[PDB]
RNA sequence: GGAUGCGAUCAUACCAGCACUAAGGCAUCGGAUCCCGUCAGAACUCCGAAGUUAAGCGUGCUUGGGCGAGAGUAGUACAAGGAUGGGUGACCUCUUGGGAAGUCCUCGUGUUGCAUUCC
RNA sequence: GCUCAACGAGAACAGAAAUCUCGUGUGGAACAAAAGGGUAAAAGCUCGUUUGAUUCUGAUUUCCAGUACGAAUACGAACCG
RNA sequence: UAGCUGGAGCCCAACGAGUUCUAUCAGGUAAAGCCAAUGAUUAGAGGCCUAUUCUCAAACUUUAAAUAGGUAGGAUGGCGCGGCUGCUUCGGUGAGCCGUGCCAUGGAAUCGGGCUCCAAGUGGGCCAUUUUUGG
């Protein structure tokens, strides 16, 4: 259906950095997200003690941030440019979300010569009316005709960033 | 004790004592609980007189 | 060895299963419950005979295994290893205690036994009609391993199903029985209509 | 105390009924109780304040006091030779109004109306209940009669 | 899902499943002391839609809630207010209108005339010592009670209308968290629409293109930022003066229609 | 030497010799334990009758 | 024949998958000055009225799952009282009373209060 | 204010378990402890403010002789959060 | 120490009752269930999953008896009129109580006469039908 309310837009983009420890590495990791977003990043603690990774309970090991609006549009454009608009078929989840990775944030543009850091890009695609599942009063499911699935998300990437899905 | 009480309400305190009982649901279910201790039936005019 | 079965023959206690409150229980002697051709189609064996217990008593795991072996060996020899299916219909779930003076006499586990009642099927054999007489002989040999009184009864059902032979055949002609091993589920009139197949959807 | 705690052997008694847990309906909370009324006591295990002892579950008693969140209930307890009129306070969640006199309350109004008519007409009546008694004679027309017979015994169909 | 899941599932209360009622809060709002017997606890229900303000005086019975009096924002044009029917000012107007209506019903309006000029600070109508003022409890619902929430605009209107509502001033528009006191001047500005009027001035000058599209119905009605104080002042005075089937859905099929359709589908699969 | 621990044998027979005693039904049930509010108020109302 | 606010009962009301809806109301929706709010105007809060019934909400359908009522299971299982009843016993009869539960089969899928309002 | 265990599909390093995202999720988690009950806009988790874990005696429940102690409940008269 | 018993009385005669009936509450034992949660447990069938399948539970359970349990079945009730309250309500609004005038054919069956003091002995029990634990 060609309803004008049935247009896919980026709900939010989440930049994840997972260092695995705390100290100067985490602080320099956070500053990179500060530069690329303009908002204070939020740290994430560890939930289990795992000897192989060398992490204890309630230890700061990662950091992330949520961006929405034109800023997340430009960040996704530059991030997908690093891939040269070459995603993968597996990269798309079946709920209408996809992501990729960046090995080095220098390709995003900032010189940062803080150090050498990568990030996990994840992007949530949604249509209008998704508020019904997040508003406090009268919560409800968003309805299958208003949901974004893998077919729409893959089509959305093909025609917006001239991207090609690899197999 | 339950058999002892019911036979007191029917006034059957001794063996070979006899009484007249009028029939209703209340009395009949009283009689069913003391069935092994008693013999009864429907009397006729010759018996009553 | 162990005490004679007369010491535990009568059902005197409440059931005492192996559980979190009863630990250190030796394993049952009987571990196999189906012998012969177990993976035989439901349309192959229409003959069914039962060894039915006529007493309410305990039956040990030992007595169950001995009867299974004795019933099995005659059937394979006198009818063929391929001509029958024999099923033990009782599982030993009761734990018997032994107190090895009377101070603190609660006993430790001794063995496992089944609790059976009158009319309870002990053993079942499904074969073909030509071998039904041999089926009575193997059940007759098996009953000497059990305490108490047992009967051998010719079942009216087709094989191990719950269907009488007069009605299992009637359903088969109508195209209303789907064979799942030995169970022969009788499809009916419920569920999605698209779930059925051409010829397998019946009104009422 | 002395071998058994307050809620001993109440595992089934104080449990909630199946698929009837969670919220407590508003009807429980805005029923009105007055002194002299009859109420049944039924503990519910989700409300722990005002909880009566397990003896009073399933007993009916009179209301003798009313407070903000509870009512006073009078319940008979047999202690050896005699009955002790126990007086306990229970929160409204564990109490429901009793219907042990509902049939009596309506009957009393009806007996008043029936005796009112006898006053107008000048008659004398009873309006007193009588147990079910012997049925009067009656006739039944000639219809079909089905014959019932003992059935021959079948061994196979006994199970 | 599994049939075992369905067999053991217990459904919540219907208005909980709809996400419309906090049953913990409703219990504490309606539960009355037992030695008060049939005395009802009255509620001051204030609800905001996307376009309307609902105000109701409600008490609970067995058969359901019973309303003593109701008022709406959408009937405010009958008094003079046609725009901004969901802001802090119209919330104050709805609260004042409801309070005037209840006092009329109970013959208390003349005895308890509240503030007739929307003072802008904390108010409580003083009990007359012979007939106490009508007492209701504010029921906010599922909204978040923040400082300056419009529900406290309606609360302020009911207080000025003459109702006794147990409250505090910590949540009126104007309270300062770093000072623990209320600015009655900022509160009066909100009650008379100053925060909206400041926006119109902060839109008509620097971004006229945004000003036209944003306050379109204001412009279409010819309302300017300088008429708001007089517009809301007249409404309060006006309220205090005269406060008083073709079927379009299908029906359920019958047995003789449901079974008739089933015979056709079953043969279609069979053949 | 061990002995018996507990029994209710003969206890209910003992309880029924002077068969179970129901308390005397009295008009004007005692007001003790009623809430002191509405108790002093009832006292004040009676005093001012 | 509809809605909205607040409810009663709390699955005949739930769950799963499909289809459709006039008016109005709801809702989705636009924005971030002010109050408020977070990593994030996503949520919450405040101010609005360009667009839309796509979603939500409402209604209907399915030889649907569940839930509810029947019939049947079955006078079966069990169990109150009685027997100088049978039997070596296990147990089981009869007599005076009470009386269940799965499978299977059939049907159903809400009712309703106060206020305002749309046709 | 929020929702737990677990599962499904996803994102460089990073895999069975490191962090992020969406969907399902009647509790399959958690609630110091034994076990049993009980609890989902909570009784669980996170944050804000706090000391009612306060004063005065009475009454009732459990044990029961219907004594004491312990423990608990419903009021009253204060002072507070 | 309470209970069971005697003696002494005394106070009175509608009140009750080791019983049924009518109505209304409460229960998780027997049975049953697993083709329902927790746990145990045999076997194939079709594609780890799905639909079946044999057998189980004092410290499992959705359902769920019989027998026993509690309450009620009027004169110690009701209705007007008038008062009192320092309690309660927006409010004679309620909750009670006080006074006063009327009304109440006795409200199922059956049976029946029932507050205090002083004290004795007892506080080894045993047996039987049914239920039941250890062995
Ligand atoms: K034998
Ligand atoms: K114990
Ligand atoms: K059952
Ligand atoms: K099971
Ligand atoms: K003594
Ligand atoms: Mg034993
Ligand atoms: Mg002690
Ligand atoms: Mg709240
Ligand atoms: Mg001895
Ligand atoms: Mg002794
Ligand atoms: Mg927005
Ligand atoms: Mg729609
Ligand atoms: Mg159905
Ligand atoms: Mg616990
Ligand atoms: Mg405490
Ligand atoms: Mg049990
Ligand atoms: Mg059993
Ligand atoms: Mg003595």
């Amino acid at each position: 259906q060609l309803n004008p309310m049935r247009e896919i837009k980026v709900q939010k983009l989440v930049l994840n950095i997972s260092v695995g420890e705390s100290g100067d590495r985490l602080t320099r990791a956070a500053k990179v997200l500060e530069q690329l977003s303009g908002q204070s990043p939020v740290f994430s603690k560890a939930r289990y003690t795992v000897r192989s990774f060398g992490i204890r309970r309630n230890e700061k090991i990662a950091c992330y941030v949520t961006i929405r609006g034109e800023k997340a549009m430009q960040l996704l454009e530059s991030g997908l440019k690093v891939k040269e608009y070459e995603l993968l078929r597996r990269n798309f989840s079946d709920t209408g979300c996809f992501g990729f990775g960046i090995q080095e944030h220098i390709d995003l543009g900032m010189k940062y010569d803080t150090g050498i850091y990568g990030m996990d890009f994840f992007v949530v695609l949604e249509r209008a009316g998704y508020r019904v599942s997040r508003r406090r009063r009268c919560k409800a499911r968003v309805g299958i005709h208003q949901r974004v699935t893998k077919e729409d998300a893959m089509k959305w990437f093909q025609v917006k960033y001239e991207g090609v899905i690899l197999n | 004790p339950k058999t002892k009480k019911i036979l007191q309400l029917l006034r059957l305190r001794q063996i070979f004592n006899g009484v007249f009982l009028k029939v209703n649901k209340a009395t009949i279910n009283m009689l069913r609980r003391v069935e092994p201790y008693v013999a009864y039936g429907y009397p006729n005019l010759k018996s009553v007189r | 060895g162990r005490r004679p079965a007369r010491c535990y023959r009568q059902i005197k206690n409440k059931p005492y299963p192996k559980s979190r409150y009863c630990r250190g229980v030796p394993d049952p002697k009987i571990r196999i419950y189906d012998v012969g051709m177990k993976k035989k189609g439901v349309d192959e064996f229409p003959s069914c005979v039962h060894l039915v217990s006529w007493e309410k008593e305990n039956v040990s795991s030992e007595a169950l295994e001995a009867a299974r072996i004795a019933c099995n060996k005659y059937m394979t020899k006198n009818a063929g290893k391929d001509a029958f299916h024999l099923r033990v219909r009782v599982h030993p779930y009761h734990v018997l205690r032994i107190n090895k003076g009377m101070r603190g006499a609660f006993g430790k586990p001794l063995g496992t036994c089944a609790r059976v009642d009158i009319g309870q099927v002990l053993l079942s054999v499904r074969c073909k009609e030509s071998n039904a007489v041999h089926a009575d002989e193997a059940l007759r040999r098996a009953k000497f391993k059990f305490p108490g009184r047992q009967k051998i009864i010719r079942s009216r059902k087709w094989g191990f199903t719950k269907f009488n032979r007069a009605d299992y055949i009637k359903y088969k002609s109508e195209g209303r029985i789907v064979p799942d091993g030995v169970n022969a589920k009788l499809l009916g009139v419920h569920g999605p209509i698209a779930k059925r197949a051409p010829g397998q959807a019946i009104l009422a | 105390p002395a071998g058994h705690g307050l809620r001993s052997r109440t595992r089934d008694l104080f449990a909630r009924p199946f698929r009837k847990k969670g919220y407590i309906p508003l009807t429980t909370y805005l029923r009105t109780y007055k002194v002299g009324e009859h109420v049944d006591v039924k503990v519910n295990g989700a409300v722990h304040k005002g909880m009566p002892h397990k003896f009073y579950h399933g007993r009916t008693g009179r209301v003798w006091n009313v407070t903000k969140r509870a009512i006073g209930v009078e319940i008979n307890k047999q202690v050896g030779n005699r009955i002790i009129k126990k007086r306990i306070h229970v929160r409204v969640e564990h109490v429901q109004p009793s219907r042990c006199n509902e049939e009596f309350l309506q009957r009393k109004l009806n007996n008043d109306k029936l005796k009112a008519e006898a006053k107008v007409r000048g008659e004398v009546i009873s309006t007193k209940r009588q147990p079910a008694g012997p049925k009067p004679g009656f006739m039944v027309e000639g219809t079909t009669i089905e014959t019932v017979t003992p059935i021959p015994y079948d061994v196979v169909n006994d199970l | 899902k599994t049939r075992a899941y369905s067999k053991r599932f217990q459904v919540k209360f219907k208005r909980r499943r709809q996400g419309k009622t906090d049953y913990r809060a409703r219990l504490r709002l309606t539960n009355q002391d037992k030695n008060k017997y049939n005395t009802p606890k009255y509620r001051f229900v204030v609800r905001f839609t996307n376009k309307d303000v609902t105000a109701q005086i409600v008490y609970a019975t067995i058969a359901g809630d019973i309303v003593m009096a109701a008022a709406y924002s959408h009937e405010l044009p009958r008094y003079g207010l046609e725009v901004g029917l969901t802001n802090y000012a119209a919330a104050y107007c709805t609260g004042l209108l409801l309070a005037r209506r209840v006092l009329k019903c109970r013959d208390l309006d003349q005895e308890y005339e509240g503030n007739v000029e929307a003072t802008g600070e904390d108010f409580s109508v003083e009990p007359a010592d012979e007939r106490r003022p009508f007492r209701a409890l504010l029921d906010v619902g599922l909204i978040r009670t923040t400082t300056g929430n419009r529900v406290f605009g309606a609360l302020k209107g009911a207080l000025d209308g003459g109702l006794d509502i147990p409250h505090s001033d910590k949540r009126f528009a104007g309270f300062k968290k770093d000072e623990k006191q209320l600015d009655a001047e900022i509160h009066r500005k909100y009650i008379y629409g100053g925060h909206v009027a400041d926006y119109m001035k902060s839109l008509a000058d620097e971004e006229p293109e945004k000003y036209q599209s944003h306050f379109s119905e204001y412009i279409k009605k010819g309302i300017e930022a300088d008429n708001m104080e007089a517009l809301y002042k007249k409404v309060h005075a006006a309220i205090r003066a005269d406060p008083t089937h073709k079927r379009y859905n299908p029906k359920k099929l019958t047995y003789e229609q449901r079974k008739a359709s089933l015979v056709e589908r079953l043969n279609a699969l069979n053949s | 030497a061990k002995s018996k621990n507990h029994t209710a044998h003969n206890q209910s027979y003992k309880a029924h010799r002077n068969g179970i005693k129901k308390p005397k039904r009295q008009r004007q049930a005692s007001t003790k334990g009623m809430d002191p509010k509405f108790l002093r108020n009832l006292r004040y109302s009676r005093k001012h009758n």
